[PDB]
């Protein structure tokens, strides 16, 4: 079982990353196997209550989403050692739906041609001394999966 | 192009709703985070209501349960249903592109609210007569009237210089009230004739009331 | 939540010195979430600087952002006449928030206030209600103290003031302060006085007169 290979280089919230575990801290709370995803991602200390079901915010909405039906439980540790977030989108984000796509984003009539300028924004924003609320937390999320079939677990 | 302009403001008694409207264009209402920030007479801008682009909807402590911030895709207009009305939402109200990391650039002229059960009434004008080589000082009271604004002239505007109109207070009473002065030699009050010019269109009242000694 | 505290609530300075705005965070806040908006009289708010020290597109360069933690500073490096407004400061965190502002007013010499009394109208008294209007004209700076005093009694909570804003000429102020009494209350008493203080004044101007007496 890799869970020392979850725990050097981490992706971004709106990247985040899911894995195929079968055959084998701040934050934790639990809430609910044939299968279990590990997401594995990071957001700042104000944003960790978005990882729970019935959320609202830029990261609820527009980078990571909880199906409501959590049958999980989330992880998260302190102060990290080594961050994008998507900032403008048009709609909220389905259920572990993942947006990577960089497209200028057209707030406006005219259409931007991909060229960053008046109502035309790169949906992604960038992320010590500084509060740790707004230092960043790394954030562990696991899936259960339960169908009908023999289970991996 | 790119403008928000505010509208559907007017007079609502404690505890009634009132809609405000938030057309925009040259931008797009449903793909920008739109607020909603209002000033009180005197005060300072406080924010009121935030909808994401997704939907959401944030509000502040002091407006919980009784504000809603819709939007319209098919008119591009920003809606705020406000409901609940206490005397503490007589402001004007302004709606605001928010670049969240930006800031918020877009700002719009705003639309006035105001929460009084008082009815309209016309102001009555009392003079402020001088009392005995120098300078005097004399002037009109409008007082008890509601509501805002009155426009007040001396000698049809002839007299402006060291002409000080103070702004309107509310009284307890609900009723606004003001002064108006100016500032004239005391050997002009016996032979210089000074009127002071009151309007108020709301209760129809226009009225020519002269200062003397 | 975050509360964001500008000091100090005036600011006074004269056309082509230095502006030092400063907003308080009481708690340790992120330096991308700060704007410095301007609002001229009847006008709509203007934002000048988002972030900590960006400028907005057409803000010209004598105004600078600066700070970092929970203290942050507006600077305007040369101030034209047309920068005198109210400047408010803003943080988001999940809702907006703004502080209360501050006033940049135009530094002036200071100017001794005229104090003008006036009695009640003889037309307002007929319909059961007395206002005697006190007048301070053309004085600097704004700090005036006005007090009512019936029969040397000093009366609180029946009075109203207003000021005016700040002259386009001389740069000075106007107060008018209003005590109202009824008929009855009018009539039970002779003395009636508006003690002014102010800074150009060396002691405190009464102005009084007798009820009745003209």
């Amino acid at each position: 079982c890799p869970f020392g290979e979850v725990f050097s280089k981490f992706a971004s919230v709106y990247a985040w990353n899911r894995k195929r575990i079968s055959n084998c801290f701040s934050t934790f709370k639990c809430y609910g196997f044939t299968n279990v995803y590990a997401d594995s991602f990071v957001v700042k200390g104000d944003e960790v209550r978005q990882i729970a079901p019935g959320q609202t915010g830029v990261i609820a909405d527009y980078n990571y989403k909880l199906p409501d039906d959590f049958t999980g439980c989330v992880i998260a540790w302190n102060s990290v050692k080594q961050y994008l977030y998507r900032l403008f989108r048009k709609s909220k984000l389905k259920p572990f739906e993942r947006d990577i796509s960089t497209e200028i984003y057209q707030a406006g009539s005219t259409p931007c041609n991909g060229q960053v300028g008046l109502n035309c924004y790169y949906p992604l924003e960038r992320y010590p001394t500084t509060g740790v609320n707004y230092q960043p937390f790394r954030v562990v999320v696991l899936s259960f999966e339960l169908l009908n079939g023999p289970a991996t677990v | 192009e790119v403008q928000l302009v505010e509208s559907g403001g007017g007079l609502v008694q404690p505890g009634g709703s009132l809609r405000l409207s938030c057309a925009a264009s040259g931008i797009t209402v449903s793909s920008n985070y739109m607020n909603w920030v209002r000033q009180a007479p005197g005060k300072g801008l406080e924010w009121v209501s935030l909808i994401y682009s997704g939907g959401s909807t944030y509000y502040a402590d002091s407006v919980k349960g009784r504000f809603t911030i819709s939007r319209d895709n098919s008119k591009n207009t920003l809606y705020l249903q406000m409901n609940s009305l206490r005397a503490e939402d007589t402001a004007v109200y302004h709606c605001a592109r928010d670049l969240v990391v930006y800031g918020m650039d877009v700002w719009g002229q705003g639309t006035t609210v105001t929460v009084s059960s008082a009815s309209t009434k016309g102001p009555s004008v009392f003079p402020l007569a001088p009392s005995s080589g120098g300078t005097a000082a004399l002037g009109c009271l409008v007082k008890d009237y509601f509501p805002e604004p009155v426009t007040v002239s001396w000698n049809s505007g002839a007299l402006t210089s060291g002409v000080h109109t103070f702004p309107a207070v509310l009284q307890s009473s609900g009723l606004y009230s003001l002064s108006s002065v100016v500032t004239v030699p005391s050997s002009s009050l016996g032979t210089q004739t000074y009127i002071c010019n009151v309007n108020h269109k709301p209760s129809n009242t226009k009225v020519d009331k002269r200062v003397e000694p | 939540e975050i509360v964001l505290t500008q000091s100090p609530g005036t600011l006074s300075l004269s056309p082509g010195e230095r502006a030092t705005l400063s907003c308080r965070a009481s708690q340790s806040v992120s330096s991308s979430y700060l704007a410095w908006y301007q609002q001229k009289p009847g006008q709509a708010p203007r934002l000048l600087i988002y972030g900590a020290s960006s400028r907005a597109t057409g803000i010209p360069d004598r105004f600078s952002g600066s700070g970092s933690g929970t203290d942050f500073t507006l600077t305007i490096s040369r101030l034209e006449p047309e920068d005198f407004a109210v400047y408010y400061c803003q943080q988001y965190g999940s809702s907006p928030t703004f502080g209360q502002g501050t006033k940049l007013e135009i530094k002036r010499t200071v100017a001794a206030p005229s104090v003008f009394i006036f009695p009640p109208s003889d037309e307002q008294l007929k319909s059961g209600t007395a206002s005697v209007v006190c007048l301070l004209n053309n004085f600097y700076p704004r700090e005036a103290k006005v007090q009512w005093k019936v029969d040397n009694a000093l009366q609180s909570g029946n009075s109203q003031e207003s000021v005016t804003e700040q002259d386009s000429k001389d740069s000075t102020y106007s107060l008018s302060s209003t005590l109202t009494l009824s008929k009855a209350d009018y009539e039970k008493h002779k003395v009636y006085a508006c003690e002014v203080t102010h800074q150009g004044l060396s002691s405190p101007v009464t102005k009084s007169f007798n009820r009745g007496e003209c």
